């Protein structure tokens, strides 16, 4: 009977109740040997800080533009730094931004340092720090 | 009200109330004295607000939900194990006796009559669940394993899938039974309420009852299937256990499914060119088929002729008799005709 | 023993009553039905009182008789 | 936290409050819309910058605190090369009721009728509508919606001397009379005000009232006093009233306006058409203003308010009237006194057939929830120092008395019939009472043993007013004298003179009518009936009754009929009661 | 046990359970202190009491008989709609759809049938109640108006008066409606039920049912007309037909009537104010025929005498006489009393 004079139908209207971000699970990984973990015949599902160091393994691991599936910003681009393609120091301000960069898009990490850098050898070393809302 | 009544509308309406000389403030002796009562004060405002959602039926939780149902009679399901049959391979002659408990992942299974590996009787024995629940619905292909090691024994599993597996009763189900129970109401007497609960069952579109069938207090109930056809057993199975929980205390019960009659044919016939004796005779029983299905009633003499008539390579045709007559056929109730002989001359 | 009256209606009047579990047996022929409890722990008069109110929830037609098992 | 949605014609939905640059929000009292303004920035020099877009008439959602404030229609656009940012314009729904335009023709008609037939024309959603019980009648010709229904609520206006207004929230049309919510939050000077500015003007003053006939002639004048104290000039009206129409006079004159314009921090609840508290610095006195329009504006971080209040009154200090919580000094038992208090020693009992005496006065078998006693009795148990001054001093029970018992035990403390008849139940010579309290079970009386207390007889008043039997014996006074319709004197009474008359000697005064005499004094019950009441019963009161307990009451019945005593019952149409006493 | 508690008992238990010198009593602290809170203490107990009185629904109308009542099973009524006939006068062609909208003052209908003005079908169209209540049900010949103006259309009006619209059932009925629920008895085939269903069938006035009168699956069926007397042969035809149509299928009913006794009562009975003799022997005749239905035996002069003085409106009788005598009289096998003659005298 009574006319609606809005964009679209009462339905869309309805707001659901804003809450905090549901609690972190993930399938458990072993790193050693790169493989899931089953447990009595199942996947094992770990939760809270855990399934965080799951998700920043992977999420590292991988290349930025290699992958079709993924967009744009998952990735990391530290492939880009072997072989001394720039001098120590720039190469030491680059990781440290790749790597915050790449962190920083999951909504349940907070903040990310890299603090420590030292150059041995062929090898560089560094130290993150991660905060979360746990 | 309730929710306005709180530890600091209470606290000021006492020392409101309250008449001395004194200093009433944050710190006082009579300030100290009066809090302290007023905080429980408002912990009980709340545990009477939840009472009353408590006492009811619509939100009663489970144990007095289970209580407030009891009361008016109703039970709450306890459910019903699973129950399969599984297959044992191993050492020929060994034996497993009953009460023997096997394992397929964390559920736990018992094994119901005796069998022996290699024996004439077979390989398979019943197994019903230890508990209730349709987790213990195990499909097929399930490779079990015994909870105590028996010797000779290297491989137990299943042809079948396990059924009969069910949970206990939510609150929800048994809310919405109790409602649906109390709404309705019945006087079990009258006639038209046995056809209305033999309709209520699935499967029928047409009910018949039968007073005074079988001496006193005894009641007959044709049902029907689609298009007045007969039912099956467990139709009829499931409709009477329906109106026995329908039906009151004395009169005896019985339901029946319609009951097929022999009708048999001949003619004396012209056949066309290129047709022999078994395609008309295919054709007339399909058409005479599809009649007996759809007529009503008495059977029809000239429909009959006039059905042969069509069938495909019939030319001429004479002396159409049917069950000894030319005669209409009367069918009784719960009675279809069936084609049982056919005896064509050219 | 509001509204529907069935077989289960008065067994649970009768062990509403009596307190224990209550089989029945029905004579069609016969127009009675008989209730059968044990009754080692159930007294006269509320066995009376028991029966007062299925007389009163009962069909008129039927009998009614009562078989207390000790 | 505020939160701006927009929903695009297609079905797509966009969060663009992170883009939001600045927000405002205001409305008036003369306008049956709001209007929200808000900026994006967008640069189309700059890839990065750019945004979606957002067409004409799409609709745009405001939250604040997780509750939505305003919806609308996105009205106007604009872009400027030069700044990297787009404008936006919003109204809310309620400029459709200036669209309509019907014809009407109004008869005898509810002002409520009318804003419901007029919201029903052109299909909109109604919420709530205020109302009164004020009758129109009107002849509308090219006008608009908005224009009828406030034009009919200022006529019922003249009557009722309230305010009212037009308000759509979200999709609801609402019919509200102004001031009826009061803000929780008040304006002081050295807390939450940034500046104020108090002006009072005489301009549209008017202390005179002319009226004139249908042909311009003049028929009577009328001068405010009130008024011309203040200014010393007369300044005048002039009002035409038709043939049927009466006018009234004293709603047409005007005095000083005072007014505040204030600007500070508050929430969002401080809208048009609500009434909000200014404290004054100088002589901490409070004051009540109306909201006739405001501004809400959120920039940089930073909300703040913008106020037109326009003054009613001075807030009383304390409480102006006075209200108190009418509550009867006793819950339950009133006016018990004369409770002579005595010692008293408790002593357990159990019904026990071997010992006997289970029967009581009246040989009933005893049940232990009726709190029953053995108490003393006059003629069952008599020793020698039972003197007449000591029964005098000790006076003995009664069967069927109540009395009040008081072990020191929650449960056991309370009102106790003398009903059990208990061997050697006496007073000692001291003025002991033995008092033995009913016990269920062998257990509970075992528990309880032998103690001492203190137990009350003899206090009782069960009265209800003093003015109530100088009511009864003056209505018994005027018993059997003849009826008289309209007549109040003691010669003759009607139905309801009686009670006029007789409460008027106890200085009540009630309304001459007893129609109006129902709409008088707290509702009573035919259960809650005491003496004194009045008793109301055919829907038209032709005669009303005084009604003094035990079922009887007294009334003038009727012209033929004189004043008497009826019972209650015999009435059966009984419909209303009233206390005034 | 919450009524046990007052505000005095509370108060002089918490001034009596402080064992402290401190002086107590008018004008004190620790009074006024343990007052101010015993106000507050007592409140509870006020508040509980009302939540017991709400929570079993006895008196003043509180939310929760809604859901008591669903409980028990009763509904309420929404009402019913107004239904009606108009008659469209106007231009020859005319169409006038399903759902078209007329309208009398502030009432708004609908047309329920396609109706053309000047056809072979007539112009005549139900109308329904767009809205429930009784407000719908509008008198003869009334005028209507078109809403969405439709050309060739001039006058709506209506032969007959709506009929079908009531307000929805008050709490008031529901109520009444439940607790007439509750004290009427009714199963399937019990006593009771046949005593409703003789009540049912008009030129029945009283009811009295035997069952087993003939052995087991008979019932026996007594009625009774006006004031105690014999029914007619086409009444008891009636009762029967209904109750065979409303009985449960197995028993058998006979219905009679009794031989009914002519009695004569005189007495000299002073009135009371404001009765006359007509209520007087009316309410007498009421309570001598529940008297002559619930007497077994002889009629006993005194206890007649009894039902006598008892009226409403007696106040002092005399030489009260039964058939000219104060003696008993049998009452005979397949005999009933009944009152020919009441002569009474102030």
């Amino acid at each position: 009977s009574t006319i609606f004079p809005f964009i679209g139908v009462p339905e869309d209207y309805i707001l659901p109740k804003t809450e905090e971000l549901p609690i972190f699970r993930e399938v458990a990984w072993d790193f050693e040997k790169d493989e899931p973990i089953l447990e009595k015949g199942d996947f094992k599902i770990i939760e809270k800080k855990e399934a965080l160091k799951v998700w920043i393994y992977k999420c590292i691991k991988t290349n930025r533009y290699e992958h079709e599936i993924y967009s744009l910003e998952y990735g990391t681009e530290l492939s880009e730094l072997i072989g001394q393609k720039y001098t120590k120091g720039l190469t030491e301000s680059e990781a440290s931004r790749f790597i915050k960069e790449a962190l920083l898009i999951n909504p349940y990490i907070l903040e990310v340092n890299v603090k420590s850098a030292n150059f041995n050898r062929d090898i560089l070393s560094a130290n993150v720090k991660v905060s979360t809302i746990y | 009200m309730y929710s306005d009544q709180t530890y600091e509308v209470i606290k000021n309406r006492t020392l409101e109330n309250i008449n001395l000389d004194i200093y009433k403030g944050e710190g006082s002796f009579l300030n100290n004295m009066v809090s302290g009562n007023n905080l429980e004060l408002s912990k009980i405002y709340l545990e009477l607000s939840k009472m009353h959602k408590m006492a009811f039926i619509q939100d009663t939780y489970n144990q007095f939900l289970d209580k407030r149902v009891n009361e008016f009679g109703v039970y709450r399901k306890l459910g019903t194990e699973s129950n399969g049959e599984v297959e044992f391979i191993g050492e020929k002659g060994t034996v497993i006796n009953n009460g023997t408990i096997i394992s397929y992942r964390d559920l736990l299974f018992v094994v119901i009559k005796d069998v022996t590996i290699g024996s004439e009787e077979g390989d398979n024995s019943p197994v019903q669940a230890l508990e209730v629940g349709k987790k213990y619905n195990l499909p097929t292909n399930c490779e079990f394993k015994l909870v105590d090691n028996i010797s000779g024994v290297t491989k137990i599993t299943n042809t079948r899938s396990f059924e009969g597996g069910t949970d206990i009763e939510t609150d929800e189900e048994l809310k919405e039974r109790f409602y649906k129970i109390q709404r309705n109401q019945a006087t079990s007497g009258n006639k038209a309420h046995y056809e209305e609960w033999a309709l209520e069952v699935d499967g029928v579109y047409n009910v018949k009852v039968y007073p005074r069938w079988d001496g006193p207090g005894t009641v007959k109930v044709l049902i029907f299937g689609k298009n007045n056809q007969a039912v099956d057993t467990e139709t009829i199975e499931r409709c009477q256990q329906h109106i026995d929980e329908e039906k009151p205390i004395g009169p005896t019960i019985t339901v029946v499914t319609p009951l097929p009659i022999e009708i048999s044919i001949s003619a004396v016939m012209k056949l066309e060119d290129g047709y022999t004796l078994d395609n008309v005779k295919e054709s007339f029983l399909e058409s005479i088929n599809t009649y007996f299905r759809d007529i009503r009633g008495e059977i029809i003499y000239t429909k009959v002729m006039g059905i042969l008539i069509n069938t495909t390579g019939v030319h001429d045709l004479s002396n159409l008799l049917i069950n000894g007559s030319t005669d209409n056929i009367t069918i009784n109730e719960d009675k279809i005709p069936s084609v049982t002989t056919v005896n064509f001359s050219e | 023993s509001r509204g529907t009256s069935t077989i289960e209606v008065i067994k649970s009047i009768c062990e509403a009553y009596t307190k224990s579990e209550t089989d029945i047996k029905v004579y069609s022929d016969e127009f009675t039905f008989v209730l059968s409890f044990i009754a080692n722990n159930c007294d006269y008069k509320t066995l009376l009182d028991c029966s007062d109110m299925i007389e009163r929830v009962k069909p008129a037609h039927l009998l009614h008789y009562l078989e207390p098992i000790i | 936290m505020i939160k701006i949605w927009v929903h695009i014609k297609n079905g797509s939905i966009y969060d663009i409050t992170d883009i939001v640059d600045k927000v405002s929000w205001s409305g008036d009292y003369k306008s049956p819309s709001r209007t929200l303004e808000f900026s994006i920035i967008q640069s189309s020099f700059d890839n990065v910058f750019q945004q979606i877009d957002i067409p004409i008439a799409s609709t745009v959602c405001f939250y604040v605190d997780e509750k939505e404030l305003f919806r609308g229609m996105i009205i106007n656009r604009s872009k400027d090369s030069s700044s990297n940012e787009i404008s936006f314009v919003s109204k809310d729904m309620g400029f459709l009721l200036t669209q309509s335009e019907v014809s009407y023709n109004f008869k005898d008609k509810l002002v409520e009728d009318i804003a419901k037939q007029v919201f029903a024309e052109n299909r909109l959603s109604v919420g709530i509508i205020a109302k009164t019980n004020v009758k129109y009648t009107k002849m509308f010709i090219g006008v608009n919606g908005y224009d009828t229904i406030m034009s009919a609520y200022t006529e019922a206006s003249k009557k009722t001397k309230k305010k009212y207004m037009i308000e759509a929230n979200l999709d609801k049309f609402n019919v509200i009379e102004k001031g009826t919510v009061t803000l929780s939050v008040m304006f002081e000077e050295g807390f939450n005000i940034i500046n104020t500015t108090f002006s009072e003007s005489m301009e549209n003053v008017k202390n005179k009232v002319i009226v004139v006939d249908q042909y311009g002639s003049k028929i009577s004048e009328k001068i405010d006093n009130e008024i011309f104290k203040e200014v010393n000039v007369i300044m005048q009206k002039v009002i035409q009233q038709q043939e049927n129409q009466d006018v009234d006079i004293d709603s047409e004159f005007n005095g000083i306006e005072k007014s505040c314009s204030l600007k500070g921090y508050g929430d969002v609840s401080c809208i048009t058409g609500r009434g909000v508290k200014v404290k004054d610095s100088y002589t901490k006195l409070v004051g009540l203003f109306y909201i006739d329009t405001d501004k809400h504006t959120w920039q940089n971080g930073e909300y703040q308010i913008e106020l037109e209040l326009n003054f009613q009154n001075l807030m009383d200090e304390k409480s102006a009237g006075q209200d108190e919580p009418k509550e009867e000094s006793n819950l339950g038992g009133e006016d018990y006194a004369g409770g002579k208090e005595f010692t008293a020693e408790f002593t357990a009992y159990c019904p026990r057939k071997e010992e006997g005496g289970d029967t009581d006065c009246r040989k009933k078998k005893l049940d232990p929830s009726k709190k029953t006693c053995a108490a003393p009795m006059v003629g069952k148990y008599e020793q020698t120092y039972y003197t007449k001054e000591f029964l005098n001093k000790h006076p003995l029970l009664n069967y069927g008395d109540e009395i009040q018992v008081i072990t020191g035990v929650s449960g056991r403390d309370g009102v106790y019939k003398v009903n059990d008849v208990g061997p050697a139940i006496t007073i000692e010579k001291n003025g002991t009472y033995h008092i033995d309290i009913l016990f269920g079970n062998v257990e509970e009386a075992s528990k309880f043993g032998r103690r001492k207390g203190k137990i009350i007889i003899g206090g009782y008043s069960g009265n209800v007013s003093d003015k109530a039997k100088i009511v009864i014996s003056e209505a018994k006074k005027h018993l059997g004298k003849p009826y008289k319709w309209g007549g109040n004197g003691p010669s003759s009474f009607d139905c309801s003179g009686l009670m006029v008359y007789c409460f008027k000697k106890v200085n009540v005064s009630l309304p001459r009518t007893s129609n109006q005499q129902s709409k008088k004094g707290k509702k009573v019950e035919q259960k809650n009936l005491q003496a004194g009441d009045l008793v109301f019963f055919h829907n038209p009161v032709s005669h009303v009754g005084l009604y003094i307990g035990n079922g009887e009451f007294l009334h003038a019945p009727q012209k033929g009929d004189v004043v008497k005593i009826s019972k209650l019952s015999s009435r059966r149409d009984f419909n209303t009661a009233r206390r005034v006493l």
